[PDB]
C-alpha cells in the first residue's frame, strides 16, 4: 500500500511487496513442469502465442551440455539469468576443467536475485525458473524464485494453474522416480503431468516444448514434429 | 530512497515555464535597484545599496558593482554570494581568452559564456539556479560601448538603457521617457540618479546608500578608463545634480 | 615536406612552399600544396613529420573556421598566431607531440598591415619581415638580409622570392620540385600559377 | 551525478515533460519558413514590448550554422544557443572527416538526435525549442527546409511556421502556397513570407526579421527599409 | 513520485505498460510473411498538407537482407536502428556472413530493458523487423519495449492494430504469393486509415532473397493501389 | 549505497524566499549574543560563554578562535557548524593563499573564502546551509584594521561595529550611540563589555565572558627571535584575569 | 629480464582433398635441448567439423585453441545452434589473433 | 513534513533528526558516570543483563580505544560499536601519521566533527549515541571529554549520562561546591572508584551487586576495565565503612 | 508521521521502524537454535516440508564459514546467504593478512558492523534475518546471535524464529540444571529435542531436522554436519521426549 514503492522498503508485517509483485508475474506466465528419475531429468513447457498469426514463445533455454532451464514470467529477465548461468558454467569449465554442480548453479542464482531486493534503484527479477541437470551426483531438478529462494525437488511446476501438475506429481512420486534408463517413459509422465494444468486448450505440435538431460544424454530440446510422438 | 526529497529544480510547469527560474526572478525583484545607461562617449552604472545601517563601513565595501577586467564591469541584483561565484568564473574566462589570443575579450563573448553557465543550471544537474541578474557594462574595439543584462534563465539581451532588481517597471518607463541617442555621459549620470531618486523605496537618496561607476574614453587618447566612485565622489555628484 | 618560406612586404605577405612529397628513395608527388586557409585573410604553411603536418593544419583550420561562424567575425592574424602557438606549447609536453613547424601569413584588415609569424613545433613564436623553416633558412636569411627592403611591392617581393628559390635549387642537396607561391593582402588570398 | 528520470511515461502514454516543452515553444515568438523555386526565406517575429533595445548587439533570431545552412527557432532562447553551438561544431567536424559540408538533411538529423537524447537521458529536461533549418546542399540548387521539435522528430516542409499564433499563419500558408507553382523569384517568396507574418505580428516596423538564403552560400539579411517596402506594398493592395 | 523500474501489484512494470499506450497512438504499420518474401507497409500520416510526405521515413533498411518498420514515438527508433545496423555489420566483420534475423532482433531487444535509475525510460516505439536468412528463411518479428519479441506470419501495430490484426487472421494462409500479400497490406491499410489511401500517404516495401530489401516507389505503389481497387469492384 | 542526494536541498519558493537560508538565520537568532567593535588602532570581538553544565570546563570550549596570526573569528548559532568552519577557514588560508604568496591573506580575502564555503552549502547537492553567522576581525598591511560579518547565505558585509544573535537588535542600538570614528582600542573594549552586560543574565566575569582583540604586534607571543620583519601576532585572547581588571573600572 | 615467450618446437601440416581434409602434427614437445613429452597432442577437434592446431609457443597455442573452442560454444548459444562454417571460423580466429596485435600469440595456426 | 525525516532545517531553525537521535541515547536505560582523581580518571556504568541465556562477559558498553584512551557509550550497541571501531581506527592512524599517542580531547573533537557531518549531509544519519572519552593525558592530566549526536563536545570536571543523569549531575555538583576543588583529592584509583560508586548509589538510590556495575579506570600509560571480583573487592570496602 | 517509510530515519521515540519491520520478517521464519557446550557449540534448525516433492537431506540451510565457524538463520533465507557470503570474505581477508583463522568474537563484529551499516542509509534495506553462529578458536567455544539492527551478544543458548519463546524456555532449563556444563554429544541430543518441542508452534506442515556442531574433542575444532547414526540417535531421543 504505502510500502510497495520500491524493493528497499519492508511492510509493517515484514513483507517485501515488490518481491511479491514480481512473484505475481510468474503466476500470469504459461505453465511449465519439471521432474526427474535417478538417471534422467525432464522439462516440459506449455508455450504461449500472441494470436494464430504469431509464433509460440520459447520457454526452454540451454545453459551447458549438462544443464538448462525452463522459464515462466518475464522472458527478458530469464535471458539475463540464463546468460549469467552460461557464464558461470563456462567459468567452471575453463578455469577448473570442472562441470558446474547443479546445486552451486542454484546458489549462484539465489545470490544474484537477492542483491536486487536489498538495493535502491534496482528491481527484483520478474521470472521463475526450473533448472534441470546431470552432474557428478546424478540427476537434479531445481526451482528458482526471484525472491532468491531456490529449492531442490524430485518434481514440480510453475506458472498459471501449476497446482494441477504439482498435485499429480505429488501422487505419482513413487512411480516416476524409478523410471531409470528410459527417456520416453519419463517424458510421458511429464506430458501427463502438464496435462493436469490445461483448460479448454490441448497439447498440439507447435504448442508443446520438451527438454531432457541424463547419464548418456546431453541437454537437448525438442520442438515441432519431434514432439508429435508424445501427443 | 532519496527520490522522496527531490524538489526537481530543472522541470517544466504545465504552462511551459521553469518554476525555479520564475521564483529566482521573484527573489531578484526585491533586491536593490541597479541601472545601466549607455551614452555615445561612455557608460554609467548606478546601484542602490540594500537598506543600509549607520554603522556599516561604506568606503571599504563592495555589494553591487564589480570589476571583471579593465574594460568590463557588472552591476549585481540578487544574492551577493551567488554573484561572486559567477564573477570569479567570468574573471577567469576573461584571462583565458587573453592568454589564448593575446587580445582582450569581446564583451558579448564573456556575457554569452556566463549566461551559458546559468542556462546549464536550469536544464541539468538538479541544482537550484543562481539567484542573480547582471548588468554588464563594457567596451571593445568591435562594437564600442555595450550594455547587456543576464538573468537566472541564462537569457541575455543588449540595451541602450536598462534597470534590474526592484521597481524595474517604474524605472524603465522613466528611462524610456528621458533617454535619447545623442546623449553624453554627464547627462546619463544625471538620468541614472534622477531615476533611482524617484523609484527608491527609501525616504531620500543619499551618498551612503549608493554605488556608482563610469566607463569613459575620458583617459588620454583612444583608451578606456574604469571609475568606481568613492563615497566622497558620490556625495559631490549628488550635490552637483541637485538631489541633496 | 621540407622547404617553407615567407616574406612580408609593404602591402602583402608572400608564402612559398615546396611541392615534393618524398618517402624513402621515391618522390611520391610533385604538386603538393603545403598550406591551409585558416580564414579569408589568413594563410598557414606547414612542414615537419609525415601525417602530423596535415592533421595539425586541418585541426587548426577547423577551430578558426568554428570561431568565424560563432562570432560572425574574422580573428586577427596576431590572434590566430597566439592560438596556434598555445596549441603547440601544449603539444610539446604531451605523450606524443605534434612535430610540425608553421608560418602564418595574414593581412590585418583593422590595421591595414601585412603580418608574418614564424612558429616552431616547441611553440616558439616570432613576428618577422621574412621567415623560413628547416635547412632553407641557412641560405635565405643571409640572402634576404642583403636584398630585402621594408617598402617593397608585391612584384618586387616575388622577384626577391625567385632569388631565394634559385639559390636553394643550386645549393640544396634534395630535389624539392619547385614551389607553390601564394599572396595574402587586403583582397584576400590568391595563388600564383606560373612560378 | 544527478540521475533522476525527469522525462517519463504517464498512464495515458504521454511524456509530459516533452509535451510541456512544446508549450514553451508555443509561448515563443513566431518563426516562419517558406521555400521558393530557387531560394528559401526565413521570417521571424520580434515582440514590441521591448523598446530601448540595441539591435546591433542583441542576438539575431536567425543563426548561421555554416556558410550554406541557417537555423531559426521558437521557444526558450537560452536553450537554442546550446543546440546552435553543437550544430556549428558538428558542421566543422563533418567538413574535417568527410571533406564536404553537411547536407541540410544531415544537419537537421543531428540536431533532432540531440533533442531526442534529452528526452530519455537521466538528470536532464528536454529542450524547450523547435527549429526551422534551411539551406542548400553542396553543389545543389534544390531548396531545403526542415523542422525539428523537442520530442526529436523531424521532417521536410514546402513551407512551415512555429511559435505563438503559428496555427493562424499555417492556415494562411496552407491556402496561399501552391505546391505545383512555388514562389518563382526571391521577391515573390519574401512577399509571401511577410504577408504570412502580417496576419499575426501587429506592425510591420521593427517587428519582422527576414533572411534570404540562395544557392552556393549566398545568405543575406534584409534591413528595416527593405522589409518596410514589402509591408507598404502589401497594405496598399489589401485596400481593395 | 515513484521508481522508474517499479512493479505494479499485478506483476507488470508500470513504465513498460505506459509505453505500450504511446505505441497505440502511433501510425499503423503492417507486415506479412510469405514463402516468396516478406512485405512491410506503413501509414505515413502527414500532420499537414504542406509537409513533404516523401521525407516521412517510417520504413528503414538495417542490412541488405533485413528491413524494419516502426510505429509510436518514431524519434526513439533512431538509436535502435543505429544499433541494429551496427550489430548487423559488426557480425559480418567478425564472422564473414549474414546475421540471422532472430539474432538481430534479440540484439535490438537487449536495449529495451536497459533503462532505470542506462537510459531514463523505455522506448516509446514498436518495431516490425522483417528479413531472410539461409536457416529459417523469410521471417517477421514484432519487437516491443518490454524486451520481448514474437515471430509472426502477419502482424499489425499502431492505432488500427486490433482491427487490422483481426482482418489478417482471416486473410492469411501459408500459400500467399508476394503480389497477393502486397495487395493485402494495401487493402487492410485503406480500411484502418483515417484519410483516403494513396501513393503519397502510404508506403510499401519488401525483402526477397534475390533482390534483398527494397522500398517501393510512389509510381510502383500507385499501380498496386489501382490494381487493388479494380479487383474489389470485380466481384 | 553512496550519496544519492545529488540535488539541491535549498530551493526557491514561489514567493522568492530561500527557505533553508531563512531557517538557518532563525537558528542564528536563537544563538547566544556575540559582537564586534572597530577602533582606530584595533578591533575587539566578544561573546558570552554559555556553559552547558557547571561540571563542564568552559575553558576547553573556545568560541573565539584564531584563524591567522592577524585574524580572529567569533560566532552566533550552532557551535559544531562553527568548529568545522574554523578548521576549513584555517586550512584555506594556507592552501589558497600562504602556500602561493608566502604570506597570510588579508582579512577581506579570507572572509571571501569562508563565504564561498558557506554559499556552496546553500546550492550543492545533499547538504543544508551552515547554521551560523560569523564575525571576523582582522588586520593587514594595506587595508589596516577591519571587521566583517558572514551570514548563512554566504553574504558578507564590513562593519564599524555590530552584534549578532539573541539580543542583537538592542545591542546594535547601544553601539550606535557609543561608536565614533576616534575610538581608541581600550575605549572599544570598555564599550564591548558594557554592551555585552545587557544581553548576559547570570554571572558576568572573566570566566563567563570570552573576549579577544586585533591590535599591536606581540613579539612576546611569537615564540622566537632573530628575524626583524617577523614581529608577532596581532591577535590576542584576553585572559580571565585581564577581563576582571577592566570590570572594576566599569 | 623476464622473457614471456618460449619455443616448444614440433611441426604441423594440413592438406585438403575433394570431399575431405587432413590436419597432421607430431606429438613431441620440447624446450631447448630437452624433451618434455613424447606424446602431447596439439591438433584438436573443436566441434562443427573443424580441426585446429596452433604450433609454436604451446602456452599461447593452448590459450588460443581454448578461446576458439569457447567461441564455437557461444556462437551456438547466440545464434540458435547454427553450424559455424569454416570460412566464418577463419574470420573469427583473425580477430582473436589480431586482438593481441601488440603482444602476439607466438603461433602459426592452421584449421 | 519531510524536514523531520532528513537533516535539514525546520521553520524554527531546528534539526529534528538530531533531536530524535538524542532520544535514542536513553533506549538502553543505562546510567554512566565519570570523575577525575589526582593520578587517574574513573568511569562507571550500570550493567543490566535481563536475559538468563546471555553470556554476561560479552555485555559491555565500555571500550578500550587505545592503550591510554577509554570510552563509554550511552545508546544502542550497534551504533556504540560503530563509533568504537571508528575511534580505534582514528587513534591508530593518528599515532602513525603524527608520531605520538592521540590525546583524549583531540579524539573527542575528531569524533564530534564526524558527528557534525551527519547533521549537515543528508544521506548519513546521526548515530544515536553519547560518547564519553576518558584518559590521563600526558599534557592535560586526568581528562573527561564527551560527544553527542549534535556534534557538540566539551571537557568536564566530572559528568554523568543516561535517563537519571540530572540526579547524578546535581549530586556531583553539590560535592564540588563542598570540596571547593576540580577533582577527587585521593591518592589511589581504588578509592576514586569507591567514590564514584558511592555517589552513584546516593543519586540513584539503588544498591549494587558485583554484576550490576561496570568500571573503567584510566591511569598514566594505560586504560583498563575491572573484572567482577575487582568490583566485588571494591563493594566490600564501601560496605565496611 | 511517515517515519516508517524510509530506512535510517529516527522516529520521535528514537527508533528506526524499518529495522523493527525487518524483525517481523524474522519472527515469521522457521525456528533455529544454538547451544554452547563444554568445548564447542551445536546448531540446529527446523526445515518445513512444504511438499512430498522436496528431496530429503538436499536443501541444506546451515552454512559453514572458513573451516571452524557455523552459521544458521531464520527469516529471509536469501538475505542470510548474502550475510554468510560477506562473512566468508571477511574471514578470508583476516586469514590472508594475520595468518591465524579469524576468532569468533572478531568474526561476530565483522558481521555486526556490516549489518549495522545497512541501517545507516535510506538507499539500502535492513537484513531480514537473525543469525545464530559461533565456533571454536584459541580461547575456546563461543556462541553468538545477531539481529537486523546490528545488535549481537554472546550466549549460553540462543533461539530465533516462530518458535523462539518455546525454545528459549527449554534453553533456560538446561542452563539451570547444568551449571558445570553440557557435553557436545548431549547438546546434539538436546538440540533435537528443542527443535521438536519448538515445532509445536509450526505444526501444520511436518518438518525435517538438521543439526551441525563444532567441538574441540568430538570434531577436532572443525565444523561438521551431524549425519547418519548420530543424527538418527538424536531424532529418536527427541521422539521419546515428546511422548
Ligand atoms: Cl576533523
Ligand atoms: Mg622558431
Amino acid at each position: 500500500n504505502n510500502y510497495d514503492g520500491d524493493t528497499v522498503t519492508f511492510s509493517p508485517t515484514g513483507r517485501l511487496f515488490q518481491v511479491e509483485y514480481a512473484l505475481e508475474a510468474i503466476k500470469q506466465g504459461s505453465v511449465t513442469v519439471g521432474l526427474r528419475s535417478n538417471t534422467h531429468a525432464v522439462l516440459v513447457a506449455l508455450k504461449r502465442n500472441a494470436d494464430e498469426l504469431s509464433s509460440y514463445q520459447k520457454k526452454i533455454i540451454k545453459c551447458d551440455e549438462h544443464m538448462g532451464l525452463s522459464l515462466a514470467g518475464l522472458a527478458p529477465d530469464a535471458r539475463v539469468l540464463s546468460n549469467y548461468l552460461r557464464q558461470q558454467c563456462n567459468y567452471s569449465s575453463l578455469v577448473f576443467n570442472r562441470k558446474l554442480a547443479v546445486e552451486r548453479a542454484g546458489h549462484l542464482l539465489c545470490d544474484k536475485a537477492q542483491k536486487n531486493t536489498q538495493s535502491y534503484g534496482g528491481r527484483p527479477y520478474g521470472v521463475g525458473l526450473l533448472i534441470i541437470g546431470y552432474d557428478k551426483s546424478g540427476a537434479h531438478l531445481l526451482e528458482f524464485q526471484p525472491s532468491g529462494n531456490v529449492t531442490e525437488l524430485y518434481g514440480t511446476a510453475i506458472g498459471a494453474r501449476s497446482q494441477g501438475a504439482k498435485t499429480y506429481l505429488e501422487r505419482t512420486l513413487d512411480t516416476f522416480i524409478k523410471i531409470d534408463g528410459n527417456p520416453d517413459e519419463l517424458i510421458k509422465a511429464g506430458v501427463e503431468a502438464i496435462s493436469q494444468s490445461l483448460r479448454d486448450e490441448s497439447l498440439t505440435v507447435d504448442n508443446l516444448s520438451i527438454a531432457i538431460v541424463g547419464k548418456d544424454t546431453p541437454f537437448t530440446i525438442y520442438d515441432g514434429e519431434a514432439v508429435a510422438k508424445y501427443i | 530512497g532519496s527520490r522522496r526529497y527531490d524538489s526537481r529544480t530543472t522541470i517544466f510547469s504545465p504552462e511551459g515555464r521553469l518554476y525555479q527560474v520564475e521564483y529566482a526572478l521573484e527573489s531578484i525583484s526585491h533586491a536593490g535597484t541597479a541601472i545601466g545607461i549607455m551614452a555615445s562617449d561612455g557608460i554609467v552604472l548606478a546601484a542602490e545599496r540594500k537598506v543600509t545601517s549607520t554603522l556599516l563601513e561604506q568606503d571599504t565595501s563592495t555589494e553591487k558593482l564589480y570589476k571583471l577586467n579593465d574594460k568590463i564591469a557588472v552591476a549585481v541584483a540578487g544574492l551577493t554570494a551567488d554573484a561572486e561565484i559567477l564573477i570569479n568564473t567570468a574573471r577567469i574566462h576573461a584571462q583565458n581568452y587573453l592568454k589564448t589570443y593575446n587580445e582582450d575579450i569581446p564583451v558579448e563573448i564573456l556575457v554569452r559564456r556566463l549566461s551559458d553557465i546559468k542556462q546549464g543550471y536550469t536544464q541539468h544537474g538538479g541544482l537550484r539556479p543562481f539567484g542573480v541578474s547582471f548588468i554588464y557594462a563594457g567596451y571593445d574595439d568591435r562594437y564600442g560601448y555595450q550594455l547587456y543584462t543576464s538573468n537566472p534563465s541564462g537569457n541575455y539581451t543588449g540595451w541602450k538603457a536598462i534597470s534590474v532588481g526592484a521597481n524595474t517597471s517604474a524605472a524603465q518607463t522613466l528611462l524610456q521617457m528621458d533617454y535619447k541617442d545623442d546623449m553624453k555621459v554627464d547627462d546619463a549620470i544625471e538620468l541614472a540618479l534622477k531615476t533611482l531618486s524617484k523609484t527608491t523605496d527609501s525616504s531620500a537618496l543619499t551618498y551612503d546608500r549608493l554605488e556608482f561607476a563610469t566607463i569613459r574614453k575620458g583617459a588620454n587618447d583612444g583608451e578606456v578608463y574604469q571609475k568606481i566612485f568613492k563615497p566622497q565622489e558620490i556625495k559631490d555628484i549628488l550635490v552637483k545634480t541637485g538631489i541633496t | 615536406m621540407d622547404i617553407i618560406l615567407g616574406i612580408r612586404v609593404q602591402d602583402s605577405v608572400i608564402l612559398a612552399s615546396s611541392k615534393a612529397v618524398t618517402r624513402g628513395i621515391s618522390v611520391l608527388k610533385d604538386s603538393d600544396d603545403k598550406t591551409r586557409q585558416l580564414s579569408p585573410h589568413t594563410l598557414m604553411s606547414f612542414a615537419g613529420e609525415a601525417g602530423d603536418t596535415v592533421q595539425f593544419a586541418e585541426y587548426i583550420q577547423a577551430n578558426i573556421q568554428l570561431y568565424s561562424i560563432r562570432e560572425d567575425y574574422e580573428l586577427s592574424p596576431q590572434a590566430v598566431s597566439s592560438f596556434v602557438r598555445q596549441e603547440l606549447a601544449k603539444s610539446i609536453r604531451s605523450r606524443r607531440p605534434y612535430q610540425v613547424n608553421v608560418l602564418i601569413g595574414g593581412y590585418d584588415k583593422k590595421k591595414n598591415k601585412p603580418e608574418l609569424y614564424q612558429i616552431d613545433y616547441l611553440g616558439t613564436k616570432v613576428e618577422l619581415p621574412y621567415g623560413a623553416h628547416g635547412y632553407s633558412g641557412f641560405y635565405t636569411f643571409s640572402l634576404l638580409d642583403h636584398h630585402y627592403r621594408p617598402d617593397m611591392t608585391t612584384e618586387e617581393g616575388l622577384d626577391l622570392l625567385k632569388l631565394c628559390v634559385q639559390e636553394l635549387e643550386k645549393r640544396m642537396p634534395m630535389d624539392f620540385k619547385g614551389v607553390i607561391v601564394k599572396i595574402v593582402d587586403k583582397d584576400g588570398i590568391r595563388q600564383v600559377d606560373d612560378f | 551525478g544527478y540521475d533522476r528520470a525527469l522525462s517519463i511515461f504517464s498512464p495515458d502514454g504521454h511524456i509530459f515533460q516533452v509535451e510541456y516543452a512544446l508549450e514553451a515553444v508555443k509561448r515563443g515568438t513566431c518563426a516562419v519558413g517558406v521555400k521558393g523555386k530557387n531560394c528559401v526565406v526565413l521570417g521571424c517575429e520580434r515582440r514590441s514590448t521591448l523598446k530601448l533595445q540595441d539591435t546591433r548587439i542583441t542576438p539575431s533570431k536567425v543563426s548561421k550554422i555554416d556558410s550554406h545552412v541557417v537555423l531559426s527557432f521558437s521557444g526558450l532562447n537560452a536553450d537554442s544557443r546550446i543546440l546552435i553551438e553543437k550544430a556549428r561544431v558538428e558542421a566543422q567536424s563533418h567538413r574535417l572527416t568527410l571533406e564536404d559540408p553537411v547536407t541540410v538533411e544531415y544537419l537537421t538529423r543531428y540536431v533532432a538526435g540531440v533533442q531526442q537524447r534529452y528526452t530519455q537521458s537521466g538528470g536532464v529536461r528536454p529542450f524547450g525549442v523547435s527549429t526551422l533549418i534551411a539551406g542548400f546542399d553542396p553543389r545543389d540548387d534544390e531548396p531545403k527546409l526542415y523542422q525539428t521539435e523537442p520530442s526529436g522528430i523531424y521532417s521536410s516542409w514546402s513551407a512551415q511556421t512555429i511559435g505563438r499564433n503559428s496555427k493562424t499563419v499555417r492556415e494562411f500558408l496552407e491556402k496561399n502556397y501552391d505546391r505545383k507553382e512555388p514562389p518563382a523569384t526571391v521577391e515573390e517568396c519574401v512577399k509571401l513570407t511577410v504577408r504570412s507574418l502580417l496576419e499575426v505580428v501587429q506592425t510591420g516596423a521593427k517587428n519582422i526579421e527576414i533572411t534570404v538564403v540562395k544557392p552556393d552560400s549566398d545568405i543575406v539579411a534584409l534591413s528595416s527599409e527593405e522589409i518596410n517596402q514589402y509591408v507598404t506594398q502589401i497594405e496598399q493592395e489589401k485596400q481593395e | 513520485d515513484r521508481g522508474v523500474s517499479t512493479f505494479s501489484p499485478e506483476g507488470r512494470l508500470f513504465q513498460v505498460e505506459y509505453s505500450l499506450e504511446a505505441i497505440k497512438l502511433g501510425s499503423t504499420a503492417i507486415g506479412i510473411a510469405t514463402k516468396e518474401g516478406v512485405v512491410l507497409g506503413v501509414e505515413k500520416r502527414a500532420t499537414s498538407p504542406l509537409l513533404e510526405s516523401d521525407s516521412i521515413e517510417k520504413i528503414v533498411e538495417i542490412d541488405r537482407h533485413i528491413g524494419c518498420a516502426m510505429s509510436g514515438l518514431t524519434a526513439d527508433a533512431r538509436s535502435m536502428i543505429e544499433h541494429a545496423r551496427t550489430a548487423a555489420v559488426t557480425h559480418n566483420l567478425y564472422y564473414d556472413e549474414d546475421i540471422n534475423v532472430e539474432s538481430l532482433t534479440q540484439s535490438v531487444c537487449d536495449l529495451a530493458l536497459r533503462f532505470g535509475e542506462l537510459m531514463s525510460r523505455p522506448f516509446g516505439v514498436a518495431l516490425l523487423i522483417a528479413g531472410h536468412d539461409a536457416d529459417d528463411g523469410y521471417q517477421l518479428f514484432h519487437a516491443e519495449p518490454s524486451g520481448t519479441f514474437y515471430r509472426y506470419n502477419a502482424k499489425a501495430i499502431g492505432s488500427g492494430s486490433e482491427g487490422a490484426q483481426a482482418e489478417l487472421l482471416n486473410e492469411w494462409h501459408s500459400s500467399l504469393t508476394l503480389k497477393e500479400a502486397e495487395l493485402l497490406v494495401l487493402k487492410i491499410l485503406k480500411q484502418v486509415m483515417e484519410e483516403k489511401l494513396d501513393e503519397n500517404n502510404a508506403q510499401l516495401s519488401c525483402i526477397t532473397k534475390q533482390d534483398g530489401f527494397k522500398i517501393y516507389d510512389n509510381e510502383k505503389t500507385a499501380e498496386l493501389i489501382k490494381e487493388l481497387k479494380e479487383k474489389e469492384a470485380a466481384e | 549505497m553512496t550519496d544519492r542526494y545529488s540535488f539541491s536541498l535549498t530551493t526557491f519558493s514561489p514567493s522568492g524566499k530561500l527557505g533553508q537560508i531563512d531557517y538557518a538565520l532563525t537558528a542564528v537568532k536563537q544563538g547566544v549574543t556575540s559582537l564586534g567593535i572597530k577602533a582606530t588602532n584595533g578591533v575587539v570581538i566578544a561573546t558570552e560563554k554559555k556553559s552547558s553544565s557547571p561540571l563542564a570546563m568552559s575553558e576547553t570550549l573556545s568560541k573565539v578562535s584564531l584563524l591567522t596570526p592577524d585574524i580572529g573569528a567569533v560566532y552566533s548559532g550552532m557551535g559544531p557548524d562553527y568548529r568545522v568552519l574554523v578548521d576549513k577557514s584555517r586550512k584555506v588560508a594556507h592552501t589558497s593563499y600562504k602556500r602561493i604568496y608566502g604570506e597570510y591573506p588579508p582579512t577581506k580575502l579570507l572572509v571571501s573564502e569562508v563565504a564561498k564555503i558557506m554559499q556552496e552549502a546553500t546550492q550543492s547537492g545533499g547538504v543544508r546551509p551552515f547554521g551560523v553567522s560569523l564575525l571576523i576581525a582582522g588586520h593587514d598591511e594595506f587595508n589596516g584594521f577591519s571587521l566583517y560579518q558572514v551570514d548563512p547565505s554566504g553574504s558578507y558585509f564590513p562593519w564599524k561595529a555590530t552584534a549578532i544573535g539573541k539580543g542583537s537588535v538592542a545591542a546594535k542600538t547601544f553601539l550606535e550611540k557609543r561608536w565614533n570614528d576616534e575610538l581608541e582600542l581600550e575605549d572599544a573594549i570598555h564599550i564591548a563589555l558594557l554592551t555585552l552586560k545587557e544581553s548576559v543574565e547570570g554571572e558576568f566575569n572573566g570566566d563567563t565572558i570570552e573576549l579577544a582583540i586585533i591590535g599591536d604586534e606581540n613579539p612576546d607571543l611569537l615564540g622566537y627571535t632573530g628575524i626583524p620583519t617577523d614581529k608577532g601576532p596581532r591577535f590576542r585572547k584576553l585572559t580571565s584575569q585581564e577581563i576582571n581588571d577592566r570590570l572594576e573600572a566599569l | 629480464q623476464f622473457n614471456p615467450y618460449g619455443d616448444n618446437g614440433g611441426t604441423i601440416l594440413g592438406i585438403a582433398g575433394e570431399d575431405f581434409a587432413v590436419l597432421a602434427g607430431d606429438t613431441r614437445n620440447i624446450t631447448d635441448y630437452s624433451i618434455n613429452s613424447r606424446y602431447e597432442p596439439k591438433v584438436f577437434d573443436c566441434g562443427d567439423n573443424i580441426v585446429m592446431s596452433a604450433n609454436g609457443f604451446a602456452a599461447d597455442g593452448d590459450a588460443l585453441v581454448k578461446r576458439f573452442k569457447n567461441s564455437v560454444k557461444w556462437y551456438h548459444f547466440d545464434h540458435n545452434d547454427k553450424k559455424l562454417s569454416i570460412n566464418s571460423a577463419a574470420r573469427n580466429i583473425q580477430h582473436l589473433l589480431y586482438g593481441k596485435r601488440f603482444f602476439p600469440y607466438y603461433v602459426h595456426t592452421i584449421i | 513534513g519531510y524536514d523531520r525525516h532528513i537533516t535539514i532545517f525546520s521553520p524554527e531553525g531546528r534539526l529534528y533528526q538530531v533531536e530524535y537521535a538524542f532520544k535514542a541515547t536513553n533506549q538502553t536505560n543505562i546510567n554512566s558516570l565519570a570523575v577525575r582523581g589526582k593520578d587517574c580518571t574513573v568511569v562507571i556504568s550500570q550493567k543490566k543483563v535481563p536475559d538468563k541465556l546471555l553470556d554476561p562477559t560479552t555485555v559491555s558498553y565500555i571500550f578500550c580505544i587505545s592503550r591510554t584512551i577509554g570510552m563509554v557509550v550511552n545508546g544502542p550497541i550497534p551504533d556504540a560499536r560503530n563509533a568504537a571501531l571508528r575511534a580505534k581506527a582514528e587513534a591508530a592512524e593518528f599515532r602513525y601519521k603524527y608520531g605520538y599517542d592521540m590525546p583524549c580531547d583531540v579524539l573527542a573533537k575528531r569524533m564530534a566533527n564526524l558527528s557534525q557531518i551527519y547533521t549537515q549531509r543528508a544521506y548519513m544519519r546521526p548515530l544515536g549515541v553519547i560518547l564519553t572519552f576518558v584518559s590521563v593525558d600526558e599534557e592535560l592530566g586526568p581528562s573527561i571529554y564527551k560527544t553527542d549526536p549534535a556534534g557538540y563536545y566539551v571537557g568536564y570536571k566530572a559528568t554523568a549520562t543516561g535517563p537519571k543523569q540530572q540526579e547524578i549531575t546535581t549530586n556531583l555538583e553539590n560535592h564540588f561546591k563542598k570540596s571547593k576543588i576540580d577533582h577527587i583529592n585521593e591518592e589511589s584509583w581504588e578509592k576514586v572508584v569507591e567514590f564514584a560508586i558511592t555517589h552513584m548509589i546516593d543519586a540513584l538510590g539503588t544498591e549494587f551487586s558485583k554484576n550490576d556495575l561496570e568500571v573503567g579506570v584510566a591511569t598514566k600509560d594505560k586504560f583498563f576495565t575491572l573484572s567482577a571480583e575487582n568490583i566485588e573487592e571494591r563493594l566490600v570496602a564501601i560496605a565496611e565503612q | 508521521t511517515g517515519y516508517d517509510l524510509s530506512n535510517s530515519v529516527f522516529s520521535p521515540d528514537g527508533r528506526n521502524f524499518q529495522v523493527e519491520y525487518a524483525v517481523k520478517a524474522v519472527e515469521n521464519g522457521t525456528t533455529s537454535i544454538g547451544i554452547k557446550c563444554n568445548d564447542g557449540v551445536v546448531f540446529a534448525v527446523e526445515k518445513l516440508i512444504t511438499s512430498k516433492l522436496l528431496v530429503p537431506q538436499k536443501n541444506v540451510k546451515i552454512q559453514v564459514v572458513d573451516r571452524h565457524i557455523g552459521c544458521v538463520y531464520s527469516g529471509l533465507i536469501p538475505d542470510g546467504r548474502h550475510l554468510v557470503n560477506r562473512g566468508r570474505e571477511e574471514a578470508a581477508s583476516f586469514k590472508k593478512l594475520y595468518k591465524t583463522p579469524i576468532p569468533i568474537p572478531a568474526f561476530a563484529d565483522r558481521l555486526g558492523q556490516y549489518v549495522q551499516a545497512h541501517t545507516l542509509y535510506n538507499s539500502v534495506r535492513p537484513f531480514g534475518v537473525s543469525t545464530i553462529f559461533g565456533g571454536v578458536d584459541k580461547n575456546g567455544a563461543h556462541l553468538y546471535m545477531l539481529e537486523p539492527s546490528g545488535s549481537y551478544w554472546g550466549y549460553k543458548g540462543a533461539a530465533t524464529g516462530k518458535g523462539r519463546q518455546s525454545a528459549k524456555a527449554e534453553l533456560e532449563k538446561l542452563v539451570d540444571h547444568h551449571p558445570e556444563g553440557l557435553s557436545a554429544r548431549e547438546a546434539v541430543k538436546q538440540a533435537a529435542k528443542i527443535i521438536y518441542l519448538a515445532h509445536e508452534d509450526n505444526k501444520e506442515k511436518d518438518f525435517e531436522l538438521e543439526i551441525s556442531w563444532c567441538s574441540l574433542s568430538e570434531t577436532n575444532g572443525l565444523h561438521k554436519f551431524v549425519k547418519g547414526d548420530l543424527l538418527q540417535e538424536a531424532i529418536d531421543f527427541a521422539q521419546k521426549e515428546i511422548n
